[PDB]
DNA sequence: CGCTGTCTGCGAGGGCCAGCTGTTG
DNA sequence: CAACAGCTGGCCCTCGCAGACAGCG
């Protein structure tokens, strides 16, 4: 149902 | 951990630890799952057993653990293959064990072992002990280089003062058991005891240390009897983070400040609250003082306050991750010393070269397109030799 | 953690008649096998407990709720009130010809609400798996069948195994209770040595008596036999009321007392 | 002000701890910083007492900050407080106790409400005040008595030095209460505005409005709301409690044509009292019980025409019991500050949503309008679901190598091209649009650079808006936008960063910025503030992001631009890379276009 | 030949950043 | 001597106004 993507859900920090 | 300690003993030592039975159980204690069983087993037998046998006792799921299990006894040296029968001593000494043959405390250690933090920080207020300040300097998390003076911290003194009280004192005893060795003190005493705690001149000298640490008490002018303390055998949280880069510290101990205002630049002060706001100035300082981001993220998260528990993440994302960009900003650039090799007019040796420094494992980085590579001076002299016999 | 219950039979009759045969195996090598599993148990790690029941044809008691042998303290004071509570149970004893066969459920009825009373007393943060590992060493009791059948299905609802170990007699009635609970079963023949039996089979927990192997389950003769004879049918017939297993058709079941219309 | 060891501000000599603090929830340094707590049972109740004497300085979802200034407490006085009641509240709530350098400061900023007043009545301008003692004080200072005109006692003094007398009133500890009787003022006649039985304000709505008719006179100040929290129906309902002469003053022509549907919308009065003032047309401002216009035109120095001449004519010759002043932070400008003093009016009511400059004129507000009255909370707003939840978020774009190499170097102020035609950037900004478009999200993409907004906006070939664009177009692209399916991205320049109502607008990006302008940034993020329909509390309906170029300038103004909203609970969540960006055929794939992209930026100069 | 709409310069102003003096320890 | 205010210049953009030019009658 139009969830958010990638980069807002998770963290993309590499540490 | 524990058994990791064990495991990196010679087997001279690992005999002679096995003494009194009390130390058989705590051995015996750590077996993981698997293996506790097997000990039961070859407890009664005194005729040695197929190595075969042992494998096939285990179903093929969960295998692995089979396996595991038994190299970590083959470590202990619990049993030896004889061509699998258990130790003689260990056997014995195990079934002597086997049928053969409090508020005022924890409040102690914990004001004991605070005051030797104090120390560790420049507090004027702690403990002064001669054998105490050679004691940290020499396990590897202090520094002094001039007696008259007081020592600082070392990199790596920073960090322990981050960790878990459970932790931090482990590494302490760890750090303590192996210098115990190089000052003297037999190894195979201290251990023995830690362990029979769990439940001589050599031992005075190390109960009286164990007292300073505040894991032991003898509340009776230092009498034969001794009453260990929580930690001896082996809390909520007060900080409330802020998206805003804020830490509120609900903390009267002046050590728990001291540990805040590592990585954090101090506003205001409050009986039950200290302000502190994580500017990159200070967590980039408390990474140059050699903290490590996690570490800071783990101290934080560790010492939460209730009311960010319910949240998840407790910590908000943005800190926790704009805590870590500090610390990689730092390390933009990754300096590696190496030396360089270039005008590689023989283009078909360059490969030949080039796999012998693979070889060898010194190669760093290297070019194909650009016909170049990068070697630790280390092995400088070694593919220098290499080209000159060519 | 676990909650180790070790139902001993200790049955004076049969007991007895060993001592009066003489053989190598008597009771009390069977109490310091079942000391010694006992010991072992608790040994395995802190949070374990256990504890000891008894059998007699009167009642049955708990054997169980410095280091002068040199053996583990709390181990110490476990084998002093077993060593004494065992002792008093067989040299004290009433006589009575009528009632001879050792009783085995009223026994674990007092087992299964041991852990029941105990699992309410444990801490929520710690998951309890107990156990039940009777030790029947006598035959079975024909009017106990109906109310040791109710005792196991207690342990099935709560998940409580029951690990017969059955020796000088296959017990048919008990060999059943440890197939519903899931318990294992084993016949020793090599009754002198039944401990290292235990410290094999026995000893090792549920959640790890899986990833082991184990001697297969026996064959459960799941017979029934009509009330008229007690001769194996396999075709019954049953009462909406009574609930009996009966031989042949009957205008009225006599249990019952209903009046049966024919169809 | 003992200083610890750490640099901390040590309090401890001070005050001591109350023996009950568990329950009560704030702190009160000397420093007139005040700690509030906002998981307290009691936080409701002490944060309305707090906000009204301290304005808030940050307000994280967890512990609130607040600071104590003369400003701030003169506040209190005005809604209804006095010094006992704050300061007996103050001792119930703190769990510290109130310093005696504190207790006597609150006391000190209260004995000076009501000594004077300042009554405006047949175009004249008069300083009423029931003590004589008072007024022969302020008669004995110079700049006071300089601006003079050249039992109850009242000089009259000039419209042209009403600032200058306003601000030294102040300055002599004497506010001058500018509260209009509307009720009891028969002089004026009343207008059939109306508010309509479907409009019904919402809670912070009405306690805003409360604060200024707390009295049965109307109260004249700076009411602050979020950005799309309904300022407009705030604004329409004080002028349906005056019910008399409203001007509305908006920021430009799209404020006043919104003001006027907005009017509309929320209030009874008929299409011919509304008229407009602005240089693109005007309905007869000459008849029209409300006026709307713009700060430029009746701010506008130099010689107006002979169209807008006349109206100017007939405004400063009038008497208006409301005027309503929309981006209230604009007005301490230089000129805009002017239009109150060639205006006349009794109340002025002022709305706005980010009372923060980059200069310190913020405070001219508190003589020129008034106290600020009211100031909801953005995250109280945003749970109740009154304004949509925004995942604010910075993007962060790495520098193409051959524009660093010129942005290092460069240094006569190019840099701000450089980096904000960054190709790394627009390939972000390209890939956000592809990606959100195609979950029905409305964009709305903003650029202070109208050379970046023209380069960005013919190369997606998107609508763009800024200066030039006529105001009839620009207000067709809105429709569109708002409407159309067809228009899902809009390029908007810095006329649009205020007062631009795009309900549906659920997304928003950034290419460029002016500076570290929290203003800015907090009134940028504003259009997609506003509740969405199908909106959700906790579903983060819009969302926000401010593409940034790694490792330059524009890293130091991100952070700068951030710090209004972060005091408002805003987590800027920080985006290193974004995923799906390289199996998507995106614009700069080649060094030859990047190549070509930094010529052009460099011949721009 | 007149009138209205479009487009393009003049002049001014807002907002913010950066600078060479003025001032203080 | 070293260090910090401090109002204005500059730049970006924006706005209102006036003038000329093109479309329409
Ligand atoms: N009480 C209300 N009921 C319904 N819609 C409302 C209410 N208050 C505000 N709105 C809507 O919210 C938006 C407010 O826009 P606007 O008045 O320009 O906000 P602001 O001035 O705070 O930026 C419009 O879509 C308006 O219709
Ligand atoms: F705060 Be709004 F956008 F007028
Ligand atoms: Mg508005
Ligand atoms: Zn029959
Ligand atoms: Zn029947």
């Amino acid at each position: 149902a139009k969830e958010r993507p990638i980069w807002l859900r998770e963290s993309t920090v590499q540490g | 951990n524990l058994q990791e300690f064990l495991g990196g003993l010679s087997p001279g030592v690992l005999d002679r630890l096995y003494g009194h039975p009390a130390t058989c159980l705590a051995v015996f204690r750590e077996l993981p799952s698997l293996a506790k069983n097997w000990v039961m087993r070859m407890l009664f037998l005194e005729q040695p057993l197929p190595q075969a046998a042992v494998a096939l006792w285990v179903k093929k799921e969960f295998s692995k653990a089979q396996e595991e299990s038994t190299g970590l006894l083959s470590g202990l040296r619990i049993w030896h293959t004889q061509l699998l029968i258990l130790n003689p001593i260990f056997r014995q000494n195990l079934r002597i064990a086997l049928l053969g043959g409090v508020p005022s405390l924890d409040k102690y250690a914990e004001e004991r072992w605070e005051v030797v933090l104090h120390f560790m920080v420049g507090s004027p207020s702690a403990a002064v002990s001669q054998d105490l300040a050679q004691l940290l300097s020499q396990a590897g998390l202090m520094k002094s280089t001039e007696p008259g003076e007081p020592p600082c911290i070392t990199s790596a003194g920073f960090q322990f003062l981050l960790l878990d009280t459970p932790a931090q004192l482990w590494y302490f005893m760890l750090q303590y058991l192996q210098t115990a060795q190089s000052r003297g003190m037999d190894l195979v005493e201290i251990l023995s005891f830690l362990f029979q705690l769990s439940f001589s001149d050599s031992l005075l000298n190390f109960l009286q240390h164990l007292r300073e640490f505040g894991l032991v008490f003898q509340r009776k002018r230092k009498s034969r009897r001794y009453y260990p303390t929580r930690l001896a055998i082996n809390q909520p949280g007060f900080i409330v983070v802020e998206t805003n880069y804020r830490l509120y510290a609900y903390t009267e101990s002046e050590l728990q400040i001291a540990l805040i205002a590592l990585f954090s630049e101090m506003l205001y002060r409050f009986p039950n609250m200290v302000v502190a706001q994580v500017t990159r100035e200070s967590v980039q300082q408390a990474i140059a003082s050699g903290i490590t981001a996690q570490q800071i993220i783990h101290f934080l998260r560790t010492r939460a306050h209730p009311v960010m528990l319910k949240q998840t993440p407790v910590l908000p994302p943005t800190i926790t991750d704009q805590i870590r960009l500090w610390e990689l900003e730092r390390d933009r650039l990754r300096f590696t010393e190496g030396v360089l090799y270039n005008q590689f007019l023989s283009q078909v040796d360059f490969e030949l070269l080039l796999a012998h420094a693979r070889e060898l494992g010194v190669l760093v980085f290297e070019n194909s397109a650009k016909r170049l590579m990068v070697v630790t001076p280390a092995g400088h002299s070694d593919v220098k030799r290499f080209w000159k016999r060519q | 953690l676990n909650l180790l219950v070790i139902v001993v039979d200790a049955n004076p009759i049969w007991w007895g008649k060993q001592a009066l045969k003489e053989s190598q195996f008597t009771l009390s090598k069977c109490i310091d096998a079942v000391m010694v599993l006992g010991n072992s148990h608790l040994f395995m790690n802190r949070s374990n407990k256990l504890a000891v029941i008894a059998s007699h044809i009167q009642e049955s008691r708990f054997l169980y709720p410095g280091s002068k042998d040199g053996k583990y303290e709390l181990l110490t004071s476990a084998n002093e009130v077993i060593v004494e509570e065992i002792k008093d149970l067989m040299t004290k004893s009433d006589i009575k010809g009528q009632h001879t066969e050792t009783l085995l459920a009223g026994s674990l009825a007092k087992a299964l609400c041991y852990i029941h009373r105990m699992n309410k007393e444990v801490k929520d943060n710690q998951e309890m798996k107990s156990r039940i590992l009777v030790i029947k060493a006598a035959e079975d009791s024909a009017l106990q069948y109906m109310n040791f059948m109710n005792v196991i299905f207690a342990a099935q609802k709560q998940n409580i195994l029951i690990d017969a170990c059955v020796l000088d007699s296959d017990s048919g009635l008990l060999q059943q209770a440890c197939d519903i609970t899931g318990g294992l079963y084993l016949k020793v023949p090599q009754m002198p040595s039944l401990l290292q039996y235990l410290l094999w089979v026995f000893l090792p927990d549920q959640d790890q008596r899986s990833q082991l192997i184990l001697p297969p389950p026996v064959h459960v003769d799941y017979r029934a036999a009509c009330f008229c004879h007690r001769n194996l049918i396999e075709i019954g017939y049953v009462c909406s009321v009574c609930l009996s297993i009966f031989c042949n058709f009957s205008p009225i079941c006599t249990t019952c007392e209903t009046a049966f219309k024919i169809s | 002000t003992k200083v610890d060891e750490y640099g901390a501000k040590d309090y401890r000599l001070q005050m001591p701890l109350k023996d009950d603090h568990t329950s009560r929830p704030l702190w009160v340094a000397p420093d007139g910083h005040i700690f509030l707590e906002a998981f307290s049972p009691v936080y409701k109740y002490a944060q309305d007492f707090l906000v009204a004497i301290a304005e808030p300085v940050c307000r994280p979802t967890h512990v609130h900050e607040y600071k104590l200034t003369a400003y701030s407490l003169y506040a209190a006085v005005s809604v209804g407080l006095q010094t006992s009641d704050i300061t007996e509240y103050l001792r119930k709530l703190s769990k510290t106790g109130v310093p005696d350098g504190i207790m006597q400061f609150i006391k000190l900023c209260t004995v000076s409400y009501g000594k004077v007043k300042l009554v405006l009545k047949h175009n004249r301008y008069f300083v009423e005040s029931c003590h004589p003692d008072v007024i022969q004080h302020l008669l004995q200072d110079p700049v006071i008595r300089e601006c003079r005109l050249r039992q109850t006692v009242s000089f009259e003094v000039k419209q042209e030095m009403i600032e200058e007398l306003q601000k030294r009133c102040i300055h002599l500890e004497y506010p001058l209460l500018a509260e209009y009787d509307f009720r009891n003022d028969s002089v004026n006649p009343d207008i059939n505005i109306d508010l309509k039985p479907t409009a019904v304000l919402r809670p912070y709505q009405e306690k805003s409005l409360r604060k200024m008719f707390g009295n049965g006179r109307a109260r004249s100040g700076v009411i602050v709301l979020p950005c799309g929290a309904g300022k407009s129906l705030v604004g329409v309902t004080a002028a349906c409690t005056v019910r008399k002469r409203c001007l509305v003053l908006g920021n430009s022509a799209v404020s006043v044509e919104q003001w006027k549907a907005q009017f509309k919308m929320w209030s009874t009065i008929d299409d011919s009292q509304i008229c407009r003032f602005t240089s693109d047309a005007k309905d007869k401002p000459i008849g029209c019980s409300v006026a709307i216009s713009t700060y430029s035109m009746l701010g506008h120095t130099t010689k107006r025409s002979w169209e807008a001449e006349r109206v100017m004519e007939w405004l400063k010759t009038q008497e208006w019991g409301l005027m309503i002043l929309d981006e209230v932070h604009t007005i301490p400008a230089k000129m805009f500050r002017r239009v109150l003093t060639i205006v006349q009016a009794h109340c002025k009511l002022g709305l706005t949503a980010t009372l923060v400059r980059e200069d310190d004129k913020i405070v001219d507000l508190n003589f020129l309008i008034g106290p600020k009255l009211y100031e909801a909370n953005w995250m109280e707003l945003q749970n109740n679901g009154y304004i949509a939840k925004v995942q604010c978020a910075e993007v962060w774009c790495p520098m193409s190598p051959e524009f660093y190499r010129e942005y290092v170097a460069i240094k006569t102020k190019k840099r701000i091209l450089l980096y904000t035609m960054n190709p790394n950037k627009f390939r972000a900004c390209q890939f956000l649009i592809k990606f959100h478009e195609r979950r029905n999200d409305k964009i709305i993409v903003f650029a202070d650079n109208v050379f970046a907004l023209k380069e960005y906006a013919i190369r997606l070939n998107k609508p763009y808006i800024y200066g030039p664009t006529s105001q009839g177009e620009r207000m067709q692209i809105l429709q569109n936008f708002k409407h159309n399916p067809k228009i899902n991205t809009i390029f908007i320049s810095k006329v649009g960063d205020t007062s631009f109502d795009l309900p549906e607008a659920n997304v928003l990006i950034q290419i460029s910025s002016h500076g570290g302008s929290r203003r800015q940034e907090a009134q940028r993020l504003g259009r997609v503030l506003r509740a969405k329909k199908g909106m959700v509390a906790e579903e983060y309906n819009a969302f926000f992001y401010s593409l940034v170029s790694q490792d330059t300038q524009e890293m130091a103004y991100s952070t700068k631009r951030q710090r209004f909203l972060v005091d408002q609970g805003y987590s800027f969540k920080v985006i290193t890379k974004l995923a799906g960006m390289e199996e998507e055929d995106l614009a700069f794939s080649t060094k030859e276009e990047q190549q070509q992209l930094l010529q052009k930026v460099l011949a721009a100069t």
